[PDB]
């Protein structure tokens, strides 16, 4: 029953599901101590949040960040995806 | 050219489904061992300085030579999926 | 087949006191050619080594008994004046053509190959002319005239050919 | 071996310096051979004078300049990097407006290259070349409005880029306008400014042109004198004081804007000759006494109403006219930029005498090399004029020598506007050979001076010509101007001659660019020979006259892509330019003087002249060509022999007796084989790789440092990280490779380390010949920054001719090698002497080119009668005298075959049985007579050799002249199956011990798609790249006998899949009917 891939969905990802994929949120911007090749803790690179460096690059993690953000895209494409949709001035 | 090359694409409904065809069966003749040919009597595949071409030269080569005679059937749902490696492996060595 | 210059390293140098750089004066070794005196003589070598002015004449090198050069007036090269000529020279008796890199002569470390010049025919032709006896006109006088090198004379080259020939009639013997 | 040469022309004055073309543009650009006394001007001096006066009080001149003193000889830069320059000095001193001090010390500013003997020069340690260019040369010049039939528009252009593009445009509107940096304004403000006042003005201008009210308008303004200059500026876009700030305008006065070129010639002439007269200054200058006087916008405009009115003699000039084109020599080029240092020198010495600390400075004060250098520095080096001397051969050098281009500076030819240039125009006759362009894109825009043409005071590309009174030819001639020429009437030199005068009454010749007829009265000059009309390297082919200027242009360029054989021979057919080539050429050395032979050596030649002297010269054995190739000198002399003054020493890397030889003249039966002479392709016999004929001699120079990283520097030793011993036995010194040593693919020739060590790159290498390396005590090298030690490695080895060998000849015939079917089965002659190359006559229709029958006939008796033959260009050899000498050839060829005792063959028989029957014979002859008839065609019976079986129909033979090109196959042998990746992407890239398997490119897949071999392509774009996983998965079942693997998902694709969801995009794979699907 594991019918190939035929189709392909794109939109926007909710909040929740980000933490869904997310396997371990690194909160420092520690990449790797220079005393041990081995990275800092909860860094870029910790081998719980994304996994061994032996016998890695599919596991992401995430930045639960304080106040919300935004995602430019969809306020500075031409047509304000957002600001349009508030009719707010689109650019200004 | 190849052998009996026409008498195959009149065989099949379409160019493309001879191919699929060809590949296919010329897998399951070295992977599912290479004992599973239905012409292995008489004017089966040689070599030269030494004929023995009689064991393993190329997949599709005898592939096709296999298509060469009604003795096989193909299809689109001839028979079950899973059936294929299970009623294969069992039968063969 | 191969040959080794003392004051030399590779193929494309030159030595003092000589006027030919090397690779002028290997040319003019092919050049030469040789006659053996018995099917012993398989591999045999040469040596050679004047100084002051002079004409570097093939001759000029040391008999060696059986072996004879049938080409002694080849000029090979010139000294100057204390003209460091030393060499070692390979000589073969192969057949046809053979590429120098294809056998790699190693006489001696820093000794370059060469390529073969056997095949002691210059140049042969064959005329098929008209008859001269017999009671019929349309028959044939075949006739042909070769050239060789030296080692062997032409009767040699004939009758080699055509056994060469004959050896091979009897291949057609077993069928299938 | 004999020499026949069939020229009828009586050739004059015998060809020029064919590199006088940059020797003399340097000499005479620096005055140097002579002391400051015989004070020039034109070039460095005159550069001097021009922006050497400084005065801001500042006031410094000009005294003396000299300098020459060449750090390192020649070689030494080459070897060492190093940049063959000059020690550049110079004498000045300074005088204040407060009478007294005259300091004048030695002051010297950079150095600066020179000019090798044969025209190159040798920037850093590469000899490079310094092509000449064209433009038009800066002058006035009126051509038809643009899209409007109307009227015309004047043009003024006064270099260097420097010079502002003025125009004068008639508006019908009313009013004359005048462009500048885009913008139009009422000339009358400007005429205005300069004087000219309206009486005087319309009388003496409009006395003819009624439109003169176009101009003599302006009764407002036009009636303020010097006020009118203030309202000139008012134009200027920018905003600034109305004050006497009139910068812009004093800029075009007598500075550097109007072109400073020579007074008299330069900018006199497109003034003089094409309008107004005398040329009051050097431009349209003179801004003293506060107002100007222009005796430049009188005429220009005096000529305007001129052409839109009268004929006061159709002034229509044209543009591609070679006659207002001027030439950029080196020289010129080289001054030019020097002027640029010196503006830029004289930058600072003005402002380093704002802050001067009083009469305390003069010389390091006012001055600094840096400008200077850097300028020099920057034409030698980043102009794109200068190139890498192509030195593929002696006479491939000579052409890049003398070769000439549009492009440069830009303020002379673009890129996107020459369609017209780019064709041959009526005034490049003789000038520029019309078939000397270069193949593919650019073609035209580059193109080599013609023969005998020569530069002159300024650009302009003179050419010979003979001068004749009524119907008797003059032994005088002159070098007429493109301009000139059309002034006159100038017949051919094919024209019959008795003695001194003229032949026939309907006689040949060409009037204004126009070719016309006329007779032996109205002769006013006539053609000096056929070679001036191309250049040398086309006045090289056999008998030009019967190829297509098409198919010659090939041949012609070919000859350039030569390679210097060992085995030099001297083309069986020569156009008699062969000698002289390799003399100015320099590839081979001359006897200074007369005298007599002393020291012989295979490495040194001394002679001692008969004006009791004597010397030695060095003889290169084998250096590295820039090209990579064999560059040795034959001593064709031998030990104690009288020599004359300028005899053959030794011959030059493709010379042979003071004769060119770029390849050599085979036996050749031009016949279609077994399809192995198919489309180009060229048969051989193995006989010609047996006497090392067609071989040649290659090198590599694989150069490595000794780097210097913060981490560690590194060392070059025998050291090597991998303890392996089976590699160090040839690596005898501390680090380099012995000397003489066999390396192979792979071994190492230099050890590095932090191990870095300089391999054997993939293909060959061949024999080391000679090495050498640079420690830290540089002897005297600029050892480049963070490189503590530098090693070179000459290797070499021999190219003998094989299959993938491509080689051409003289007309253009162009072709690969397919088979070498061996002397054996090699169609011979009746009388042994088998073939040595067969082409396929196919080659020959399509391709207008019969010049190669001929040589092929012409060298068919040159092969029995044992001699070599000299055909002029046009003036060669005619069918008539060639039958004649063939025929005797027969009585060599079948007349020795007579007494030796034998006659005819069977075989003879019945090829000339189907001879007569094909009309080639003349039947009811005897075989005797129809062999020798058929033999003057040129065509023999010939048998197969295969089959002993002679081909039914005579084969046309002879010796044609091929040679090889620079292009081999080693640059050509890509097999790659496993090796490394992209360090970066994930790429198949060898460069090491491995190789990298070829691009794809989408073009290729759009067809693989089009097949619809779904997995054939799907299996390059990953198993075979991307998708590493799947790569090796698949080496594992390939080397287990497994089929290949089937990649389930290309990295490609789950990659994109997340990358994209790193930001929002919630990128969800679902499957058939609407549901999840496991990515990973």
């Amino acid at each position: 029953m594991k019918k190939e891939v035929r189709k392909v969905r794109i939109a926007l990802a909710s909040p929740e599901k980000i933490r869904s994929w997310s396997y371990g949120e690194v909160e420092k911007p520690e990449t790797i101590n220079y005393r041990t090749l081995k990275p800092e803790r909860d860094g870029l690179f910790d081998e719980r949040i994304f996994g061994p460096i032996k016998d890695r690059r599919y596991r992401m993690g995430h930045i639960e960040l304080a106040t919300p953000a935004a995602h430019i895209w969809f306020v500075k494409d031409v047509p304000s995806k957002i600001g349009t949709l508030l009719d707010l001035s689109a650019t200004e | 050219a190849e052998p009996g090359i026409d008498k195959l694409f009149g065989m099949v409904d379409s160019k493309y489904r001879l191919t699929v065809v060809v590949a296919k069966r010329a897998q399951q003749l070295l992977r599912h061992g290479f004992k599973n040919t239905v012409l292995e009597p008489e004017e089966r595949p040689k070599m030269q300085t030494l004929e023995g071409l009689f064991d393993d030269p190329n997949a599709v080569t005898w592939a096709m030579k296999e298509l060469l005679t009604g003795r096989l059937v193909f299809g689109e749902n001839l028979v079950p999926e899973d059936r294929l490696q299970k009623e294969m492996e069992r039968l063969y060595p | 087949t191969s040959v080794y210059i003392e004051d030399v390293l590779h193929e494309f140098s030159t030595i003092p006191g000589v006027k030919e750089d090397v690779v002028e004066i290997i040319l003019n070794l092919k050049e030469l050619v040789v006659r053996f005196l018995n099917p012993s003589l398989q591999t045999v070598t040469l040596l050679l080594k004047a100084e002051g002015p002079k004409e570097v004449k093939a001759r000029d090198f040391l008999p060696v008994a059986d072996v004879e050069i049938m080409n002694p007036d080849l000029h090979i090269a010139t000294l100057e004046e204390g003209g460091r000529l030393n060499m070692e020279v390979r000589v073969d008796r192969g057949v046809g053509y053979v590429p120098a890199e294809k056998h790699g002569i190693k006489d001696r470390i820093n000794a370059i190959p060469v390529d073969a010049v056997f095949s002691p025919v210059r140049r042969v032709a064959f005329q098929v002319e008209d008859t001269r006896l017999g009671q019929r006109t349309d028959l044939d006088k075949l006739t042909l005239r070769i050239w060789t090198d030296g080692s062997v004379t032409p009767l040699e080259a004939l009758n080699q050919a055509v056994e060469i020939l004959r050896e091979h009639l009897t291949y057609f013997s077993n069928p299938q | 071996m004999e020499i026949k040469r069939f020229g009828r022309i009586r050739e004059v004055i015998p060809l020029p310096p064919l590199t006088e073309i940059q020797v003399e543009s340097y000499r005479r650009a620096l005055q140097a051979d002579v002391p400051p006394e015989k004070r020039e001007n034109v070039g460095i001096q005159a550069a001097f004078r021009e922006t050497f006066p400084i005065e801001e009080g500042l006031v410094l001149d000009f005294l003396e300049y000299r300098l020459g003193e060449p750090p390192f000889p020649q070689d030494e830069c080459r070897e060492k990097d190093l940049t063959y320059q000059a020690p550049l000095y110079a004498r000045l001193q300074l005088i204040h407006k407060d009478t007294g001090l005259i300091k004048e010390d030695e002051v010297f500013l950079g150095h600066i290259p020179l000019m090798t003997e044969d025209g190159s020069f040798i920037i850093n340690g590469a000899d490079r070349v310094i092509v000449s260019q064209i433009h038009r040369s800066p002058g006035v010049y009126f051509t038809p409005d643009p899209a409007r039939p109307g009227r015309y528009i004047a043009s003024i252009i006064p270099l260097p880029k420097r010079g502002p593009w003025i125009d004068l445009e008639v508006e019908p509107n009313g009013v004359v306008s005048m462009k500048v940096n885009k913008r139009k304004f009422p000339l009358v403000l400007l005429l205005r400014v300069l004087g000219y006042d309206q009486e005087t003005l319309a009388r003496e201008l409009g006395a003819y042109g009624e439109l003169v009210q176009g101009l003599m308008d302006e009764s407002v303004f036009a009636m303020r004198p010097e006020e009118a200059l203030i309202r000139l500026f008012t134009l200027l876009r920018p905003g600034d004081p109305p004050k006497r700030d009139k910068a812009v305008a004093y800029v075009y006065g007598l500075i550097a804007d109007p072109r400073r070129y020579d007074l008299g010639e330069a900018g006199r002439y497109k003034a003089e000759e094409k309008l107004g007269i005398r040329l009051s200054g050097r431009t349209l200058a003179r801004f003293e006494d506060g107002e100007f006087k222009d005796e430049v916008f009188l005429p220009t405009l005096r000529y305007l109403f001129a052409l839109t009115a009268g004929v006061p003699g159709h002034e229509v000039d044209d543009i591609d006219h070679l006659g207002n084109r001027r030439i950029r020599t080196v020289g010129e080029l080289m001054t030019d930029q020097f002027r640029v240092g010196l503006a830029r020198l004289a930058r600072g010495v003005r402002e380093r005498m704002l802050m001067g600390s009083e009469d305390s400075l003069t010389p390091a004060k006012l001055v600094n090399s840096r400008p200077l250098e850097a300028a020099i520095r920057e034409f030698f080096s980043r102009s794109q004029l200068s190139q890498f001397k192509d030195e593929t051969n002696p006479l491939s050098s000579l052409r890049h020598k003398r070769r000439i281009s549009a492009l440069g500076p830009g303020g002379l030819t673009r890129e996107r506007a020459g369609f017209d240039v780019r064709d041959v125009h009526r005034t490049h006759y003789g000038r520029i050979c019309p078939v000397e362009t270069p193949e593919g894109a650019n073609i035209g825009l580059i193109t080599s001076l013609a023969a005998y043409a020569r530069v002159d005071e300024l650009g302009f590309i003179r050419t010979p010509y003979r001068r004749v009174v009524g119907g008797v030819v003059t032994d005088e001639v002159v070098y007429m101007t493109a301009t000139e020429e059309d002034r006159y009437t100038i017949a051919q030199a094919n024209t019959p001659l008795e003695g001194n005068r003229i032949a026939a009454e309907r006689v040949v010749a060409r009037r204004k660019g126009e070719p016309v007829i006329v007779s032996p009265e109205e002769v006013e000059f006539m053609d000096v020979s056929p070679k001036q009309v191309f250049s040398v390297n086309t006045n090289l082919i056999p008998f030009l006259e019967h190829d297509d200027a098409n198919r010659a242009l090939m041949g012609s360029n070919m000859q350039t892509q030569a390679v210097p054989l060992i085995r030099a021979q001297a083309p069986v057919v020569m156009t008699g330019l062969e000698e002289r080539v390799v003399r100015d050429s320099l590839a081979a050395l001359y006897a200074e003087e007369d005298g007599e032979v002393a020291k012989v050596d295979g490495n040194r030649i001394v002679v001692r002249y008969e004006d009791g002297r004597l010397v030695e010269y060095p003889l290169r054995r084998f250096y590295r060509s820039n090209q990579g190739t064999a560059l040795d000198q034959r001593p064709r002399v031998v030990v104690g022999q009288r020599v004359r003054k300028g005899d053959l020493l030794a011959d030059g890397p493709a010379s042979e007796n003071g004769f060119l030889a770029l390849g050599q003249n085979v036996l050749v039966a031009i016949m279609p084989f077994d399809g192995y002479n198919f489309e180009d392709a060229i048969v051989i016999s193995e006989e010609l790789l047996k006497r090392d004929f067609y071989t040649s001699i290659h090198i590599e120079r694989y150069e490595i440092e000794a780097r210097d990283t913060k981490l560690g520097p590194e060392r070059i030793t025998r050291d090597i990280p991998h303890l392996s011993e089976a590699a160090l036995r040839d690596l005898d010194e501390e680090g380099v490779v012995r000397i003489g040593a066999e390396v192979k693919p792979g071994d190492i020739l230099v050890g590095r380390t932090s191990d870095t060590s300089l391999r054997v790159p993939p293909g060959e290498g061949g024999i080391v010949v000679r090495t050498v390396r640079l420690r830290r005590g540089d002897p005297g090298v600029e050892l480049k920054p963070g490189v503590r030690e530098v090693v070179r490695v000459y290797v070499a080895q021999k190219r003998k001719l094989q299959v993938g060998d491509k080689l051409a000849n003289r007309h253009g015939n162009k072709g690969v090698v397919a088979k070498i079917l061996p002397v054996e089965d090699m169609p011979h002659l009746p009388d042994g002497t088998p073939v040595d190359v067969i082409l396929n006559p196919l080659g020959v229709p399509s391709r207008m080119n019969l010049g190669q029958i001929l040589e092929t006939h012409l060298g068919l008796a040159g092969y029995f009668l044992g001699q070599r033959y000299i055909s002029p260009i046009f003036d060669g050899a005619k069918e008539p005298e060639i039958k004649e000498l063939l025929a005797q050839a027969f009585e060599v060829y079948f007349g020795k075959r007579k007494g030796e005792g034998f006659g005819v063959d069977k075989r003879e028989v019945e090829v000339l049985r189907r001879a007569e029957k094909l009309g080639l014979v003349t039947p009811g002859k005897t075989p005797e007579e129809q062999l020798k008839e058929l033999f003057l065609q040129g065509k023999v019976v010939l048998y197969d050799g295969r089959t002993g079986e002679p081909i039914e129909g005579p084969i046309v033979v002879g010796q044609m002249f091929i040679m090889k090109l620079y292009h081999m196959v080693e640059d050509k042998m890509h097999a790659r199956s496993t090796g490394p990746y992209s360090l970066i992407t994930q790429q198949p890239l060898g460069g090491k011990a491995q190789f990298g398997g070829q691009r794809f490119g989408e073009m290729e897949v759009w067809a693989l798609e089009a097949y619809g071999a779904a997995h054939t392509l799907q299996e390059m774009l990953t198993l075979k790249s991307d998708d590493i996983e799947g790569r090796n998965a698949a080496y594992e079942a390939i080397i287990k006998g497994e089929d290949v693997p089937e990649p389930s998902v290309p990295e490609s694709f789950r990659v994109l899949v997340k990358e994209l969801q790193a930001l929002a995009l919630d990128v969800q794979t679902l499957d058939e009917k609407d549901n999840p699907v496991d990515i990973f």
